[PDB]
RNA sequence: AAUUGCGAUAACGAACGAGACCUUAACCUACUAAAUAGUGGUGCUAGCAUUUGCUGGUUAUCCACUUCUUAGAGGGACUAUCGGUUUCAAGCCGAUGGAAGUUUGAGGCAAUAACAGGUCUGUGAUGCCCUUAGACGUUCUGGGCCGCACGCGCGCUACACUGACGGAGCCAGCGAGUCUAACCUUGGCCGAGAGGUCUUGGUAAUCUUGUGAAACUCCGUCGUGCUGGGGAUAGAGCAUUGUAAU
């Protein structure tokens, strides 16, 4: 019975953890996210000008818990849009690298995901106890 | 479905199951025509149509009829099929398929 | 002495490059760094040639084609008869197969099966004397086509006799194979 | 229109004008028939002619069929 | 005592198996550690040809794990050569 | 050993092969709880092998899922399957017969599907 | 560009073999690629 | 389904036909068998609540197995059975059991009767214009093959609110990959991106790869307005392959 990510929704996961890092605001943020888009299959940057970063870092966190480690290919390639060419089809366009090294740098920072001798970014049991702490702060928003 | 459903019944309707069902039945030409050969200026002949073929054809005309309602509006698709099968479900001719089916019927009857 | 794979990856070579030239088989003897492979063969006159051919060309072949300079090894050939056409190496065969258990039957079908498998016209297989009874018998065993007149006999059917010595008594073993008159070149 | 073949009919007619008696109502005997008794090279073409004896079994036991 | 792993194809299921079979006889009667024939999936390498057609080709897999001095290793790569 | 049963179940070229073992009455889909299937449409798909015999069928098994292939709907009418051969496996090689039967009745009488594979493949185009 | 027979027309320019579809079915019984289904 | 058979009947035989031969599909918790596939148990190990547990890391920690992946052996289907229809015959149709019941479906295979159908850089004191100042052979530059009142046609993208945008979830399979070369690329840093850097893995069920594809699911922005649908056309720069991108 360990109230850990694995029981908690996807969004609310995503919303509940974005909110504990904008609220803690500890992280490494950029100064280009209010103008720079997550991808170069978009049209206009994201709505949440102020906080599509923790969002972002938020999907990132949940993206690394689940699994044993990730890349920035890997998510450049999860994050992929159906981009619009004008008279031409919709095709798969990944995203871009600076924003899943902005992410990786920040939360390897404040000591939640680490770089594995597989040459991968998993989850720290720092990072562990801490997603599991507030995936069971989200499930006790719900009594 | 679910959605239309809810509104049937936040549109006092308490068995939106059977107003599907009372929209079935009350918007099924019962009689058509077909258009038989006749020599040259070919009449068309009332036939009795299959009670398969007026499910068909009454399940056909009322997702036209919605297709058409919910298209080039900001009313739902969910809201103008739930007004046409609340229109339909009791014979109003103010919804899409109660008009077609007296259209096809008096055609029918004109044309036997 | 080189292994039997050489000598089958020659076999494979033969048998699809000597398709028409008669490839009976192969006898092959090695000494200090010389593989003698002789060809043995149905007719040698596809091997020789006209004034020096096969040999020569099935050489710069395997030179051109394996990789081996004129001097690292040699090829070799012999004139013989086909087995299965010649009555002498099949007669051989079928006192060899009677003094091994096999009887007349079994025998008789094996050599002209492989008689006829060889690619002659016809063969006839005489066998006489007598198999674990008193009285003497003979058995014929013909397939294909032969003829038994004319100076055609002297031309294309080969004939050889063998006795063969069984602990009971003797038999008389007569081989006749007529050869492919198409073939006769 | 699954016509029989002119091998299925012959063999199978061959077999119960022959060997009447032991061929039975049932396809899975008389497919152990079938292979028992008439060197067929295909396990299908012998189905075939088992499942034919079969139907021609089923028509004979009814009343005597040109045999 | 050398470990090496033979891993044989064909086109033909037949030789194939009578191949791996002979290995694995000639391995038993003389008593060899060994892994069985261990059989990889039959690859299917096809190109569709100029309505349009196919054209295939089964290609079939196995390896055998054995145990062995130089010698049997030798003697057994040499007569399994088909 | 905890008594388990091994019993796979396809759709589409999606296998969920389900481990039922005697727990705590706990169903994970690939380590996810079967309150969290990822389309919500689709839920109560997944709650039709689960209501149509009853909950205290569930108590005595810990329940595990693990799916390979397939898309959104083929993995969940995969894992409603599997989730339905899992339970009447169980209740055949370990409980009795005959509450077998009943599972098997009840799962038969609604959807076949839960029981029984299926088979509308896409067929090779006809060169 | 066809290194064999110079049979440009309708060359088979995949994995370097690269002869035409009238000598590809030629040697179409050297390679294996035959009639199955 | 057929000139396939029955039957009457100047009738009596045989061949190629056609059926038929080959190759495929689907069900096999009954075989036979696994570190280039997987599942479970079990060691070492990480987090969480602890009352047992959940999520896992661990190309050897061992075992079992093929339930799923996979190689075959076979098996099965032969219209099995029932009832209409049919000289109540070869057969057809409706229904049941069956993995599969329309010939379970497709394609290759001959013999006989048409192809000047398309060349072989073929041989023959072959016929015949010249025998060569011809370029037929070679080059080497730069423009073409794309040009535009228009006609014949196929496709892509739209005319949106069952929709566009902004986020999140992240579901497959067929392929394919480098040697005496620069292929497929994982990962890490830089850049808004394009891309760049540094390596690493894989000659392959191993790495790319679980190809985390797209459509799809959910939540917010939009509010019917050639609109936040559309993206044609054009300007500016920045990068990549190519000798050379006008």
């Amino acid at each position: 019975p360990g109230v850990s990510v694995r029981d908690v929704a996807a969004q609310d996961f995503i919303n509940a953890y974005a909110s504990f890092l904008q609220r803690q605001g500890k992280l490494e943020v950029p100064g280009y996210v209010d103008i720079v888009k997550t991808s170069s299959g978009n049209e206009m940057p994201p709505q949440d000008a102020e906080g599509w970063f923790y969002k972002r870092a938020a999907s990132v966190a949940r993206h690394i818990y689940m699994r044993k480690q990730v890349g920035v290919g890997k998510l450049n390639k999860l994050y992929g849009g159906a981009k619009s060419r004008g008279v031409r089809p919709y095709k798969h366009i990944d995203a871009s690298g600076s924003i899943n090294r902005k992410v990786l740098q920040a939360l390897e920072k404040i000591g939640i995901v680490e770089i594995s001798p597989k040459g991968g970014r998993r989850i720290s049991e720092n990072g562990q106890r801490d997603l599991d702490r507030i995936a069971a702060q989200t499930l006790e928003e719900d009594e | 479905i679910k959605h239309t459903l809810d509104i049937i019944n936040v549109l006092t309707d308490q068995n939106p199951i059977q107003v599907v069902v009372d929209a079935i039945t009350n918007t099924g030409p019962r009689e058509d025509t077909t258009r038989v050969g006749g020599g040259g200026a070919a009449r068309r002949q009332a036939v009795d149509v299959s009670p398969l073929r007026r499910v068909n054809q009454a399940i056909a005309l009322l997702t036209i009829g919605a297709r058409e309602a919910a298209f080039r509006n900001i009313k739902t698709i969910a809201e103008t099929l739930a007004e046409e099968l609340i229109n339909a479900a009791k014979g109003s001719s103010t919804s899409y398929a109660i008009k077609k089916k007296d259209e096809l019927e008096r055609v029918a009857k004109s044309n036997r | 002495v080189a292994d039997g794979v050489f000598y089958a990856e020659l076999n494979e070579f033969f048998t699809r490059e000597l398709a028409e030239e008669g490839y009976s088989g192969v006898e092959v003897r090695v000494t200090p760094t010389k593989t003698e492979v002789i060809i043995r063969a149905t007719r040698t006159q596809d091997v020789l040639g006209e004034n020096g051919r096969r040999i020569n060309e099935l050489t710069l072949l395997v030179q051109k084609r394996f990789k081996y300079a004129p001097g690292t090894i040699v090829l070799y050939a012999e004139r013989v008869q086909d087995r299965g056409l010649s009555a002498v190496a099949q007669a051989e065969s079928m006192k060899f197969k009677l003094l091994n258990g096999l009887a007349i039957r079994r025998a008789a079908y094996g050599v002209v099966r492989y008689v006829m498998e060889s690619g002659a016209k016809g063969c006839e297989v005489v066998v006489s004397g007598k198999l674990r009874a008193a009285r003497a018998k003979a058995m014929k065993f013909a397939d294909g086509f032969l003829i038994h007149s004319g100076q055609p006999v002297n031309d294309f059917i080969d004939t050889a006799t063998r006795h063969v010595l069984m602990r009971q008594g003797v038999l008389g073993i007569k081989v006749k194979i007529m050869r492919d008159p198409a073939k006769s070149r | 229109g699954r016509v029989r073949t002119k091998t299925v009919k012959r063999a199978s007619k061959a077999l119960i004008e022959r060997y009447y008696p032991k061929l039975t109502l049932d396809f899975q005997t008389n497919k152990r028939l079938c292979d028992e008794i008439a060197t067929i090279q295909s396990k299908r073409l012998r189905n075939k002619i088992a499942g034919y004896t079969t139907h021609l079994m089923k028509r004979i036991q009814k009343g005597p069929v040109r045999g | 005592i050398i470990k090496i792993r033979i891993t044989l194809t064909s086109t033909k299921v037949k030789q194939l198996e009578n191949v791996s079979s002979n290995i694995v006889k000639n391995a038993e009667q003389h008593n060899l550690v060994k892994k069985g024939p261990v059989r990889l999936p039959t690859k299917v390498l096809k190109i569709s040809t100029r309505t349009w057609e196919t054209y295939e080709m089964r290609i079939h897999k196995r390896y055998i794990d054995l145990e062995a001095p130089v010698q049997i290793v030798k003697r057994i790569t040499q007569i399994t050569i088909e | 050993a905890v008594p388990s049963v091994q019993t796979f179940g396809k759709k589409k070229s999606a296998t969920a092969v389900a481990h039922v073992k005697a727990g705590k009455g706990l169903i994970k889909v690939n380590g996810s709880p079967i309150t969290l299937v990822e389309p919500e449409i689709l839920r109560f798909k997944v709650y039709e092998p689960l209501l149509l015999v009853g909950l205290d069928k569930f108590s005595n098994i810990d329940i595990r899922v693990r799916v390979t292939g397939g898309g959104h709907v083929s993995q969940v009418y995969a894992i409603r399957q599997a989730i339905a051969k899992g339970l009447v496996a169980y209740h055949q090689k370990y409980v009795d017969e005959q509450s077998k039967n009943e599972l098997k009745k009840a799962f038969t009488s609604y959807d076949r599907t839960l029981l029984i594979a299926d088979s509308r493949r896409p067929e090779p185009k006809k060169f | 560009q066809c290194r064999v027979c110079s049979s440009h027309t309708g060359l088979i320019r995949k994995y370097g073999l690269n002869i035409c579809r009238q000598c590809f079915r030629e040697k179409a019984n050297d390679i294996g690629f035959n009639k199955f289904r």
